[PDB]
């Protein structure tokens, strides 16, 4: 494929270079269009900035810490850090967070890989042989209330067991109501005067819970989870103007009050090189 | 070779090969074609 | 106040006119759904998808008459008060007679391809309610509330997804024999 | 050949009309309603036509028939401009052409007794109880959904109220000669008129004009048996068909 | 939209459906409200790259009109209209309006809309919304 | 394959809508016989709600503690918790017990994964390298009685050895006397006025030992043994009416005295929304 | 096209019902009772066949519906056991295989309100109302031809009497998915279910085990008109269908 | 492929495609068609 045609010298009452850029059109103007060129090839396909190449490489999406510790004398497990749940969304994380809501649409069949690791910051003998549950729970289940809970039988919910310090890889099918996810939803709950904008059960993948299946030990380890999500099969649609300022919430648009300049000021007059 | 049951369980399809920057560039009802007057 | 076969039971009461025999949401995971077969089955799925058949059969006297309109409300509107406002929705005029049962079927009205079994506000599948439409009339030497019962079934059409384990039955302690 | 006439199921959009004890639904003048085809056309606007969006069921509030009620009359389109859609429409649309599926109901027991006459006149014009060249008030000719108890007294600048004569100077024993239909407790519960669309031009102002009057009238009074109530409820149900709407415009504004 | 108040506050219903009035980005920030920095598009975009959504300019010098046909832009086929807006028309001004010595420091703006290939669907009684 | 048909007005003496359910026969009337409807299509074939996939993911059925401690002093080693028993049935969790009997009967192949966990809740100095015996021991085979009783040998019993911390799997045929196993019994094992109504060797899948092969060692490690059951090849018969109450034991219909009301009541009358 | 639906009757050996107010009758999973083919049979032993010997109608004792009645439960084939050869054959044959067709009548006048939901439901296994782990006695689930009162009082080893919980922990509205019938006075007297033979084995023990229990459990409670006796017969009429007998031996002994 | 000699080892067989609700839905002795008398 040509990427610059041979083209020598112009004398015509057709002038390419002059248009009208009001009508909303960006002119497919070429280098052989305003000076005189020679033949050369693209040589390149463009492989890596396929949107699957753009959103299809791992990145992580949570980070929580967990511990084996006896449960006498205390009244809340998850505040114990016992057990631990994440609502799931793609939104925690601003490298991750920009790319994806550069497109209004997205539809993707995910891939989930989870990274335990473990540490005793107290004193211990030895490494202990810890094995982590991760329990998938989708809107409606009920949600684990303690480290020995009933709801961690797991009948019919997605559950997976794995070494701390080894990894676990899922994957997960395309599960939005509607044909593509959401990224933004200009929108309500409801036609009420105090509800929810934007955050809704629109972009409400549900929850994932994690505890440490093993009994309690004489010493406490933590244990830093650590989600990480890989994109296959990605479609997406009507892209967007990237997000310039610093992010405040989760499925949100606001940004900071009194926040920095994002045009880098140039050192002298418009003329400076 | 695909070593599962689920189209959710596969590698990437690669690359959409056939592209078309048009719809983006130059979503006009007329079509206008460059050295021609954009408008007359 | 405790589970009975009454709960099962509308009750219709004689000369009443323009009022309301009974009114519900429509959240099929919950409320008076909860405990059916189809909402029992909902319950072990997330997201569920096309149209609902809703039954009524008659129980008064064989000399008894009475003409009800079943009315479906869509999402977006309030739950009606009124039967001028239940018959500005989808509607079907019972003449109770021969043929001792009606079967409405609440077309899929939604905009999304799926809803949530679990009550969600944007998800809410709308609103069904029962109107006297002339009033029930009653043989002479017969006397007080006749009842309806109620049927609930999915159609060919209906769509269930995303298995869960369900929160109607749950233990604290492991069985033994 | 096993078969049964008295159950028959109207479908009219979302709504859904059933009946187990009808007399064979009347078609006025053997016409079914049609759209207003090219040949016959005076506006040259091009009409709206909502189909599935106006075309479907409305009942109108429930009237209680006494011993001593003398009949209801309604005026089309009048009592449907408070109905959804059409009634936004038909404000809306300086000209309209419709015609409508009445469906009548009153059921009763085994042991009741009564017949009505249901009878649809088109250009019902009604005569002012004042005599001479006394005018009917608009207020009183248009009361919407309400309509006209014929059991109540006389007003200033309203129309008479006495149903023998038909509120026109006509008697009740020669209405038969209109599309009518019996609600024979004894034999039926419903009466069903399928009316197109009569007027002598091809579309017409909706808002001044009632091209029809809906008359209930019960000729055998209702006897009902020993020790049960003296009322019994008639129900009135009314859908628009073959609609079609032209000429918009800002709101149209009437009395009241 | 962004609500002028950071962190985690929504937008209520009431500023986000103004109706024919539309909103002006002249105007100050309301509680609850949305933000009114142009530059930033409301929603922390910054406006020399909204050229990326469909647009047109009106050039004085050029135009004295813009159009643009929007096609049903959803990830569902048909969808809620009184809890929803598929699509927000912004009219900004780069270029500041320079009029010619004596005359009025003021031009008049008039947006004409058509609803084209429109579908509805589930009757049901009047919805009630906010105000 | 289309879910609703294209239907317009309706004017017949044939009314689909009017019949007598109590006939028993539940019509297949469609939205197309209430109100007019457009031809859409299901897009969906019902793979998720087949009986092989409602009940063919695992489910935990039994959770068993056992230790690793000298038998020096003890008359039971049973109660020392040296070994332990499981009478194989899947009634002692009500997420997975609910959803099998749904049926009356059901015939299918069994998939069990034993994951067994380490603790050290007394005095240790590093994580010992324990491995665990499985054996089953079907109706009429000797029940291990010690920790190192002659029956371990296992000549002809199959048996699993695993690490503890890892898992180990083992499919298992269909092992019912009948056709079909029964979920259900109304009868008797004689016909006796004394004997056991519904628990009988119908639903006798047999036992399974348990014990940590290693020696004992100086410190004492509590290892809990978890058996998960996944089903393959399911078939089902005679659907039945869901269970609505708590239960009380394994392989009986009972349920508590003074139990809570099953149906929610509403807040407000019959006409409330 | 001139024929009815209400009138069916059904003869079997010397026995003939009749009716003029019949339902449909059912077939359990549109099944028709069959004999044991040898493609899955098991045991050796030829069956004996009675035919019309033991294929005939028997009436059990009429149960008296009154407005505070809870409901009735009938074993099969234990309700089956004192009624002629059959009986006999039951307790001489160490096994037996049958199909059954259930007749439920109940009939009222036209001024009478109630309805009756007649559901057989397989493997029917009672609980205990003392919970935990405690077994019914065989006494108690093999009552005969009198069958279970759901409206008495419970008893010591017995099985629970709360109709509401189906006396196993299922909700009564759930029982619809098992074959039933509803004999709605308003539109039937009488309910029919025809039951092919369901067990998980070919041929079973009819001493030790109930392959079927008959449940006629009252919805709408009933409604007498002013005057009348508050309360209707019901008589249950059960014919054993395409029955086999297998392994013939001394007579059989059970409790009490 | 398969990895062992027994059927017990196999992976699940899918979904049995063809599926009939009839016999639970309408179990009666005579046909009923939908908009004929049930009852006459």
């Amino acid at each position: 494929t040509v990427a610059s045609i041979s083209s020598g010298p112009k004398h015509t009452q057709k002038v390419p270079i002059l248009t009208a850029n009001e009508t909303g059109a960006t002119m497919p103007v070429l280098p052989s269009d305003s000076i005189e060129t020679r033949t050369t090839y693209m040589h390149f396909n463009g492989s890596e900035t396929d949107v699957e190449c753009f959103l299809g490489r791992a990145a992580c999406v949570h980070v929580t810490e967990i511990q084996n510790k006896d449960a006498t004398g205390i009244d809340n497990h998850r505040e114990a850090k016992l057990f631990n749940d994440w609502k799931i969304n793609l939104s925690s994380l601003v490298q991750l967070r920009k790319k994806l809501e550069l497109f209004t649409y997205v539809r993707f069949d995910s891939e989930y890989t989870i990274l335990a690791t473990a540490s005793q910051p107290d004193s211990a003998n030895y490494s202990s042989n810890l094995v982590v549950q991760a329990m998938y729970v989708p809107p409606g289940a009920p949600n684990p209330k303690e480290w020995d809970d009933y709801t961690w039988q797991s009948a019919s919910n997605p559950s997976v067991f794995f070494k701390v310090g080894d990894t676990s890889r899922f994957s997960v099918p395309y599960v939005g109501l509607a044909s593509a996810y959401n990224c933004f939803y200009d929108g309500y709950s409801h036609d009420d005067a105090e509800t929810q904008y934007g955050i809704t059960v629109l972009n409400h993948m549900g929850s994932m819970a994690f505890r440490i299946v093993n009994e309690h030990d004489e010493h406490k380890t933590l244990v830093k989870i650590r989600v990480y999500h890989r994109a296959k099969h990605v479609e997406a649609w009507i892209p967007r103007a990237p997000r310039a300022l610093p992010y405040t919430s989760i499925g949100r648009t606001n940004y900071p009050k009194n926040t920095e300049p994002v045009i880098k000021k140039r050192k002298g007059d418009i003329k400076s090189y | 070779i695909n070593y599962y049951k689920d189209a959710a369980s596969t590698s990437s399809a690669g690359q959409s090969l056939s592209m078309d920057p048009s719809k983006f560039t130059e979503p006009v009802k007329d079509l206008m074609l460059k050295g021609a007057p954009a408008l007359n | 106040t405790k589970d009975e076969v009454n709960s099962y039971l509308i009750p219709l009461n004689a000369n009443r006119q323009n009022e309301q025999v009974f009114g519900t949401n429509l959240f099929i995971g919950d409320g008076v759904f909860k405990t059916t077969l189809l909402g029992e089955i909902v319950q072990y799925y997330t997201h569920w998808s096309g149209s609902l058949r809703f039954s009524l059969m008659y129980t008064g006297p064989a000399l008894s008459s009475a003409k009800l309109i079943l009315a479906y409300t869509p999402p977006g509107a309030r739950g009606p008060q009124d039967r001028r406002e239940a018959m500005l929705g989808t509607h079907v005029v019972w003449d109770i007679g021969l043929q001792s049962t009606i079967v409405m079927t609440i077309p899929w009205t939604s905009g999304v391809q799926f809803r949530y079994t679990d009550p969600d506000t944007y998800t809410s599948a709308g609103f069904l309610s029962c109107w006297y439409q002339t009033s029930l009339i009653l043989p002479p030497e017969t006397t007080g509330q006749v009842y309806l019962l109620s049927f609930i079934s999915a159609c060919p059409d209906f769509k269930l997804r995303l298995m869960k384990d369900t929160q109607t039955i749950s233990q604290t302690v492991a069985l033994t024999e | 050949c096993g078969y049964s006439d008295r159950v028959q199921q109207i479908t009219l959009g979302n709504s859904t009309i059933t009946t187990q004890e009808a007399a064979n639904a009347v078609v006025c003048y053997a016409e079914w309603p049609e759209y207003l085809p090219d040949v016959d056309a005076s506006d040259v606007n091009k009409t709206s036509k909502p189909d599935t969006s106006v075309c479907r069921f409305y009942t109108l509030d429930s009237k209680t028939w006494t011993t001593g009620s003398k009949g209801w009359c309604w005026k089309l389109p009048d009592a449907l401009k408070d109905m959804g859609v059409f009634g936004q429409n038909m404000f809306f649309h300086s000209l309209g052409r419709s015609g409508y599926t009445v469906h009548v109901q009153c059921n009763a027991t085994k042991f009741h007794s009564g017949c009505l006459l249901v009878v649809v006149i088109p250009e019902h014009q009604l005569a002012s109880h004042e005599g001479g060249n006394v005018s009917v008030k608009y207020t009183f000719t248009h009361p919407g959904e309400r309509g006209i108890d014929l059991s109540s007294a006389n007003e200033v600048g309203g129309p008479v109220k006495d149903v023998i004569y038909n509120m026109n100077g006509t008697l009740l024993g020669n209405l038969l000669i209109f599309p009518h239909q019996f609600i024979n407790l004894r034999t039926n519960n419903t009466a069903t008129i399928v009316i197109p669309y009569i007027n002598s031009v091809p579309i017409d102002s909706m808002t001044r004009h009632n091209n029809v009057s809906l008359m209930v009238i019960p000729i055998a009074p209702l006897t009902v048996p020993t020790g049960a109530t003296p009322s019994l409820p008639i129900t009135v149900t009314i859908a628009p068909m073959c609609t079609e709407f032209s000429g918009i415009r800002s709101k149209s504004i009437v009395p009241q």
